[PDB]
């Protein structure tokens, strides 16, 4: 179901997933809960889904943003989505 | 009052008159004594809703006993309207207004209180009444 | 209902007697009597109808209000069709701070009633919209000067304050000169706001006398 | 009709977080503020904003801190606040932080209060 | 399997902004408009709100006087009589029948020279400018009887706690009686022009349609309730002076249009007329202010010469009486409708509460109602028969 | 973020409050050419914190209109008839004045005044007068930051000779040297719009390579309170040069860019061209009273100060001995004006 | 009761079937916003009902007491496919397999006396047995049988070729390359003939009008007939709802 390739989407969300102040230093990579691993809010979590807002032209419904839990499932579910 | 209408016109016609104050506008119906009969019984036919020991429906009942009344001993229209200080279209809408109101009355039942309810009531006593003589 | 012109001549009469006396002297136990759940209590005062008179006060719970304010607008012997404004005033030595006041008229009756809800910050008051299109902007100035939220309003909007005003400032706390000034800069040509200065400060001036007693 | 195979809001703030990032880019165009702001940079004010009324946990109180800044969102969407507003109120300051440069000053902070006034709890104007 | 249809999009939010062939005072109105056609009125105000309601707090009652004044400026007399009235009814004060009969006559001088701005102010909105010209004159001759009792031509502050702050001026009543024998002379004059005129009808006829249940409904009061066939008024409903002696007929009319309007002001100025000429007659001899001087000033004379009448003009103009603790509304006939103030004490020399009820406050609130439907230049007209006063809206 | 004081002595005991409009401030200054770009923002940053601005201006009430705005009462005084040659109104005029900022400059040459009178003699005259009185603690001096003796424009050549001038007199002064000012009412942004839209073309001197600093108003602003809130600045010159060092070509290029212009209008006005073309033109100049058709632009002195590099020395002070980031003149706030103008979705 | 956003607007006038001396039963009308659609050549029995979004296709012949209910959902019968008499067939608002409720019938499907399809998928040439029960969601694909008396449970499959029989049904045997072929087609064809027949005998307005019309003559002639614009009533019987409705509180 992967529209475009999984290293090039998951490269570019850990991009955007680096530039928030925290999620970063000895564990960047998947298998890593936003708010239990990395230490984001939750306001900073939905601002990040906005940036792969912007760096994948493709929304996100809000139930789903109930769902997303990990860096995992964040790019599972831009590779699913077929406007990617 | 004066008409504001440099036209000139009779008010003891007593449609005329309607017509220049807009009574239309409340209701398009001509407004005559049967009809007003018929909306006072219609509203005691809808206030068999409210229990039967509930002081709104015996205030209900009475105030439509009392207006039914005025329609039995006065024969004509326009007398009823000099009793009860209204014209009839605006005393037949007067019934349906109450008719709205009587499902919100059933949804919260206000009669439904305690048999020790006590309201607080607090009165004023001007000092002209005390000053002036006892 | 609708004192639509109906005596061309001889209207001398400010009412019938029978109307006069049932809301003279029989129209707070009238109240009581016939809608008991929603009156906690009653004051009979000077009237706002006029000095010689006296109109009633009702007091009732945020929850009744809407179906006091149908029953009071509808019922044929007491037709409030009129909300002449919606107030509130703050009684910060109350717990329950906010007193919301409604204001009526019965033009077939002749009378005023004045209805009370009191109330604290955090709760809310239902929208009686519904009953008078004019209380939209009453309660939109209710919640714009005293924080007095209404519930089920269509657009509740501060309405006379500035845009971007957060406080409400007929609240007694809040401060009589506010807490912000302003003024426009030349070096960013805008017009800005900046905290309050004051060139002559507010001067109070204390007036009481120890021997008062009409100071409650 | 029927077949045995036939039948087999704590975070009221994320979502009015959620509101005004979706509605940023629609005041932008309306607000003139392409050039002199990014996206980016206001979804950045946003979350102080929302982060300075963190310390409540009743939900009435909550309630009410929603509805006024759904307020505050609807001024800017609705154009009753004007393009000078958002300058003066969230782009000036935030730019101006950013080219703040400051000494790392030796003397702790009740120094430096002392220094400079009185009564600590006058503000300052013209820092 | 029957086709379903579709409907039209509205556009168009305009923003009509402070204009002035208006009511008087800053407008801004954001119309949503489905081509030239308006679909939704929204009045934005608070660009006067000048915090009048929390400044009266801090204000003693006789301080806080010229706030009423201020608040209507078309409509001085009339503003602070509800304050005074609604203070007098606190403190229980009875006001002398000469003082009674000066408030009748210069509520009614007051009337009249707002129905004058009002009428004339519309027609220049309209586009007619010789009945507005035509009025200041008049309106100059009323300023000058304002100038003479209170030495301010516009905000006098001549009503007071018990009775007027002095007396009326030798030679007044006389003036007074000459301006009246011409006043209906003149307003034939304009009513000619604005009456009978074909350009006139067409821009206000039908304009502006009121129900005597939507007036009741949206809180309307005076002219409004008065052009659509409802025969209400304060003066004469619910009495606050000698009001009740004087004798006037309430001008009805039932279409509810702009021009219905118009001419209930017209006759509400000739029946101002017969009320002054029925005070100028009757006008009594004797006390203007209570002789109570614990609620009103003892005179110059008596500060000077008396112990008593000095402690009392001491402690009535640095403290001021105390009224007792309770509330109260009490309401007057405004020219632009019913204006009350609900006054609550809690028994200091200062109120804890004034709320001012504003007749234009609701007419605003009606506006939406009543332009829809109508066109950018229709709503020019309809401002002009709500004639609102934003000072007077925005406390 | 800790107020600092104005480090001017005695401050302490005078100056009370917030340090806004209404709060007092220490600092009692005579700003020479208030009305002027330069004076007028100097004037809005020492009247804003509640100081005292004495503001000579020669007489003309509506130019100086918007000084009267810029503060509280009776901070903001405008004293009516000043000549840079009276010595009695310059002394009335720094009476009560702790600080002097001279902004007093002409771009061009006239009849009446010529550079070496406002550029020279006034500094001199002006640096005597306020070392005679004593009570003046500090001194400021803007000037440009391609003034040189050894230049071959009149204009920046006086300039320095009148800042070595001043130097001698008061030894403590302080010389602020900005660039090229952006602004709202500045004579470089305007000047430069004006020559691509309202003239037939767009002459620029040799191909645009000059080297230019330029800054924004604002920055030269919060430098000049910086300058006076320390006096260990006293007696040093800053060369306060904008965050980007850009030639003149780039600089019209993003103009045409902002703007939209449909194409380049500039062409290239070669010097040795201009040295005979303008060189006439400056002695129509020195004979005629000013006329707004040719100006500043339309002279040998600006060709001659085209073809330098005006930028800051290597070894200086600038921005950051203040403390202060230089805001970018090509982006954001300051760019604001022109792009008005247009961007290409404007008209 | 009275519906009063009805495609055609709300009923003037509404008789009770006590107050009926005559069956005015039609065998083709509209429910509400669902037109039947019918072909020249489609015959309908005075007995049979169709009412709802039914689509009859040429050649289709609904027999005597027939009912073809489309309700719920839309019904659609192919070229030459007769339903026999007193058949019926009937749409569910939603299937349980979750693929559309529609009640799809192919070309030359002969639905035998008795039977009943509710929302099912019958393919070309195939034969529904008499008393045969089709459930919901049940599909059967083209030339197959289903024989008298067999019941298809909701979501079940006739594969194409067979021939089914049992209320559990099951499959029996293959059907042949003739029956195929040839018989069920013949079938369609006859019972096509049959209605063809019945329709050229058949009077556009047969004369049980004149009955009707006398006692409306009667009315007439004695003045008790009244002349009511329905059009107009129902115009105002709309506005005085709308204006109600604006009215009430709750
Ligand atoms: N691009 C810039 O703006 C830069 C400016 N500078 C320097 O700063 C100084 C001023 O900058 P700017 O403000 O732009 O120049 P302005 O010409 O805009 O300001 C000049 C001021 O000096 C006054 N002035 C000029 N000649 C006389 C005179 N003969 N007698 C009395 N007053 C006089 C003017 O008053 P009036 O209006 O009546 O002439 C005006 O107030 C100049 O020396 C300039 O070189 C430094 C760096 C760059
Ligand atoms: C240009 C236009 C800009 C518009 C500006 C709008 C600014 C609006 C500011 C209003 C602020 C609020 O609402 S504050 C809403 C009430 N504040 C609360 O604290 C309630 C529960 N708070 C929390 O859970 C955490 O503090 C929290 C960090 C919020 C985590 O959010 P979540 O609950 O998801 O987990």
């Amino acid at each position: 179901s992967s529209f475009l390739p999984k290293e090039e989407v998951e490269s570019r969300i850990i991009a955007q997933v680096k530039e928030q102040n925290l999620a970063a230093g000895i564990k960047v990579e998947l298998s890593s809960r936003f708010d239990k691993d990395l230490g984001l809010d939750s306001l900073d979590k939905v601002e990040l889904l906005i940036s792969l807002e912007e760096d994948f032209g493709v929304e996100v419904p809000d139930a789903e943003i109930d769902k997303i839990h990990t860096v995992e499932d964040a790019v599972n579910f831009f590779i699913s989505n077929p406007s990617s | 009052f004066k008409a504001v209408a440099d036209v000139e016109i009779d008010f003891s016609n007593r449609a005329v008159l309607k017509k220049y104050v807009g009574v239309d506008h409340l209701s398009k119906e001509q407004g005559t004594k049967a009809k007003f009969i018929v909306s006072l019984n219609s509203l005691l036919e809808a206030v068999k809703s409210v229990p039967e020991t509930a002081e709104y429906r015996k205030a209900i009942e009475a105030t439509c006993q009392y207006r039914l009344k005025v329609c039995g001993e006065n024969n004509s229209d326009a007398a009823i309207e000099e009793v009860l200080d209204a014209h009839l279209e605006e005393l037949i809408a007067e019934s349906k207004e109450e008719l709205r109101i009587l499902p919100v009355l059933l949804e919260s039942k206000p009669w439904d209180v305690p048999a020790d309810y006590s309201a607080p009531v607090f009165d004023y006593v001007d000092a002209s009444t005390i000053l002036d003589k006892k | 209902s609708y004192c639509y012109a109906r005596k061309m001549t001889d209207k001398d009469y400010i009412a019938y007697d029978n109307i006069k006396n049932f809301g003279d002297n029989y129209l707070t136990d009238y109240i009581i009597k016939t809608v008991p759940k929603y009156v906690t209590m009653a004051v009979n005062g000077p009237a706002q109808s006029s000095v010689l008179y006296q109109e009633p006060t009702i007091y009732t719970t945020p929850e009744h209000i809407y179906a006091l304010c149908a029953f009071l607008r509808d019922h044929v012997n007491l037709q409030y069709k009129t909300l002449i404004d919606i107030t509130a005033v703050d009684y910060p030595e109350r717990s329950a701070r906010f007193e919301v006041v409604y204001h009526l008229l019965s033009p077939r009756l002749n009378n005023r009633i004045r209805i009370k809800v009191v109330v604290d910050e955090v709760t809310s008051v239902p929208s009686v919209s519904r009953i008078w299109n004019a209380a939209n902007w009453f309660e939109r100035e209710t919640w714009d000067m005293f924080g007095v939220f209404f519930s089920n309003h269509p657009d509740l909007r501060r309405v006379l304050t500035d845009y971007g005003f957060t406080g409400h400032p007929l609240r007694k706390d809040f401060p009589l000169t506010g807490y912000t000034e302003v003024r426009y800069d030349y070096g960013k040509k805008r017009v800005i706001s900046e905290p309050l200065e004051l060139t002559q400060e507010f001067r109070y001036f204390d007036f009481s006398s120890p021997w008062d007693t009409l100071s409650r | 009709m029927t077949s045995r195979f036939a039948y087999v809001t704590c975070q009221k703030a994320r979502n009015l977080y959620l509101e005004a990032c979706r509605c940023l880019p629609f005041i932008h165009r309306l607000h003139k503020l392409e050039e002199i702001t990014s996206l980016k940079e206001m979804r950045l004010i946003i979350k102080d904003k929302f982060r300075v009324n963190s310390p409540v946990t009743d939900s009435r109180v909550t309630d009410l801190l929603i509805f006024k800044g759904r307020e505050e969102l609807e001024t800017y969407l609705f154009m009753y606040k004007q393009r000078h507003h958002a300058i003066t109120e969230y782009i000036e300051p935030y730019q101006i932080k950013k080219l703040l440069i400051e000494r790392k000053s030796s003397n702790s902070a009740f120094l430096d209060s002392f220094y400079e006034k009185a009564y600590p709890l006058v503000h300052s104007k013209y820092a | 399997m029957k086709p379903l249809t579709p409907s039209k999009v509205s556009n168009f939010t305009i923003n009509f902004g402070p204009q002035h062939p208006a009511a008087h005072g800053v407008l801004r109105l954001v119309l949503e408009m489905d081509g030239e056609i308006i679909k939704r009125a929204d009045p934005h105000i608070g660009l006067l709100h000048r915090g009048t309601e929390k400044l009266l707090e801090y204000k003693t009652y006789n301080q806080g006087i010229p706030y009423f004044d201020r608040l209507d400026y078309v409509s001085m007399m009339c503003m602070e009589h509800s304050y005074v009235l609604a203070i007098e009814q606190l403190l229980n004060v009875a006001v002398p029948l000469r003082g009674q009969y000066i408030r009748v006559l210069f509520s009614e001088i007051t009337r009249i020279m707002n129905h004058i701005l009002a009428i004339t102010c519309h027609s220049m909105d309209v586009g007619a400018l010789t009945p507005f010209l035509w009025a200041f004159e008049e309106r100059e001759k009323l300023f000058e009887f304002y100038e003479r009792v209170s030495g301010a031509r516009m905000h006098a502050a001549y009503f007071r706690v018990g009775g007027v702050a002095q007396d009326l001026p030798i030679g007044l009543l006389r003036d007074i009686y000459d301006w009246s024998r011409q006043f209906a002379s003149r307003v034939d004059e304009m009513e000619e022009l604005l009456t009978g005129n074909r350009i006139w009808k067409e821009r206000t006829i039908d304009v502006g349609l009121v129900t005597a249940q939507q007036a009741w409904d949206w809180g309307c009061s005076g002219p409004i309730l008065r052009g659509s066939g409802i025969d209400w008024d304060l003066r004469k409903n619910q009495p606050y002076d000698v009001y009740g002696r004087m004798d006037f007929n309430v001008p009805i009319a039932g279409h509810g249009d702009c021009y219905d309007r118009y001419l209930v002001r017209v006759q509400e100025m000739r029946e101002s007329l017969r009320i002054i000429y029925q005070c100028l007659n009757e006008m009594p001899d004797g006390l203007y202010k209570t002789p109570d001087q614990k609620v009103s000033p003892p005179s110059r004379g008596q500060m000077k010469q008396s112990m008593e009448s000095l402690i009392h003009h001491f402690k009535l103009f640095s403290e001021g009486y105390h009224v007792p603790a309770g509330e109260t509304y009490r309401a007057v006939e405004a020219p632009k409708g019913e204006f009350g103030v609900y006054l609550v004490s809690r028994g200091g020399n200062r109120p804890y509460r004034c709320k001012i009820r504003s007749p234009g406050y609701a007419h605003l609130q009606m506006l939406d109602m009543v332009a829809k439907g109508a066109m950018l230049a229709d709503v020019v007209t309809i401002i002009g028969t709500l004639d609102v006063v934003f000072g007077e809206i925005d406390r | 973020s800790t107020l600092k004081p104005f480090d001017l002595n005695a401050n302490n005991a005078v100056r009370n409050g917030p340090g806004g409009r209404s709060s007092i401030g220490g600092v009692v200054a005579t700003v020479f050419g208030a009305n002027g770009f330069i004076g007028s923002y100097v004037v809005n940053e020492i009247s804003k914190r509640g100081n005292q601005v004495v503001c000579p201006y020669r007489c003309n009430e509506n130019k100086v209109q918007p000084l009267k705005q810029m503060g509280d009462l009776g901070q903001v005084v405008l004293l009516p008839e000043f000549d840079i040659h009276d010595d009695e109104y310059i002394r009335r005029a720094i009476s009560r004045s702790n600080v002097v900022i001279n902004c007093v400059g002409i771009r061009q040459e006239t009849k009446n005044y010529s550079y070496k009178d406002v550029h020279v003699d006034f500094p001199t005259r002006l640096a005597k007068i306020v070392a005679e009185s004593g009570k003046v603690e500090r001194f400021i001096q803007v000037s440009e930051m391609g003034a040189d003796v050894s230049h071959a424009s009149r204009r920046l050549q006086t300039k320095a000779v009148g800042d070595e001038a001043i130097m001698k007199y008061i030894p403590d002064a302080t010389i602020i040297r900005p660039g090229n000012v952006v602004g709202i009412e500045d004579y470089f942004y305007n000047n430069l719009i004006f020559q691509l839209s309202y003239t037939i073309v767009a002459p620029v001197i040799n191909n645009g390579a000059n080297k230019v600093q330029p800054t924004y108003i604002l920055d030269v602003a919060d430098a000049v309170v910086k300058i006076l809130k320390d006096k260990k600045t006293s007696g040093k010159t800053y060369y306060l040069g904008g965050p980007e060092t850009l030639t003149m070509r780039q600089i019209y290029d993003h103009l045409i860019d902002t703007l939209r212009l449909s194409n380049d209008d500039t062409v290239n006005l070669r010097y040795e061209l201009a040295k005979m073309l303008y060189k006439p033109l400056d002695t129509l100049r020195t004979k005629l009273p000013e006329f707004p058709f040719l100006g500043f632009m339309m002279s040998s002195d600006y060709a001659e100060e085209q073809v330098a590099d005006s930028v800051a020395p290597a070894g200086s002070l600038g921005y950051k001995d203040l403390s202060i980031s230089p805001a970018k003149v090509t982006e954001g706030l300051a760019i604001e004006g022109v792009r008005f103008i247009r961007v290409g979705g404007y008209d | 009761v009275n519906f009063y956003d009805a495609p055609n607007g709300p009923a003037v006038e509404q008789v009770k079937i006590e107050d009926e001396w005559y069956n005015r039963q039609r065998t083709e009308f509209n429910i509400l916003n669902k037109q039947p659609s019918k072909a020249d050549d489609v015959f309908i029995a005075p007995n049979a009902v169709v009412c709802g979004d039914v689509d009859l296709y040429q050649k289709v012949s609904i027999f005597f007491g027939a009912v073809v209910r489309g309700d719920l959902n839309t019904i659609r019968i192919g070229e030459n496919s007769t339903i026999l008499d007193k058949a019926v067939v009937h749409a569910a608002s939603t299937s349980p397999t979750g693929l559309n409720a529609a009640t799809i019938i192919g070309s030359n499907v002969t639905v035998e006396p008795h039977a009943v399809l509710r929302s099912c998928r019958i393919g070309d040439n195939c034969i529904v047995g008499a008393r045969s029960v089709v459930c919901e969601g049940a599909i059967m694909h083209p030339e197959s049988v289903l024989a008298p008396g067999s019941v298809l449970a909701p979501g079940r499959q006739i594969p194409s070729g067979e021939l089914w029989a049992g209320s559990p049904a099951k499959f029996v045997r293959k059907l042949t390359y003739y029956e195929t072929s040839n018989v069920i087609r013949e079938s369609a064809e006859h019972y096509y003939d049959i209605a063809t027949g019945f329709r050229n005998e058949t009077f556009d307005h047969g004369s049980a009008w004149r009955d009707a019309e006398a006692y409306r003559q009667k009315l007439v002639d004695y003045k008790e007939y009244n002349w009511v614009n329905y059009r107009e009533q129902k115009y105002v019987m709309r506005l005085q709802r709308d204006a109600a409705e604006l009215e009430k509180l709750l």
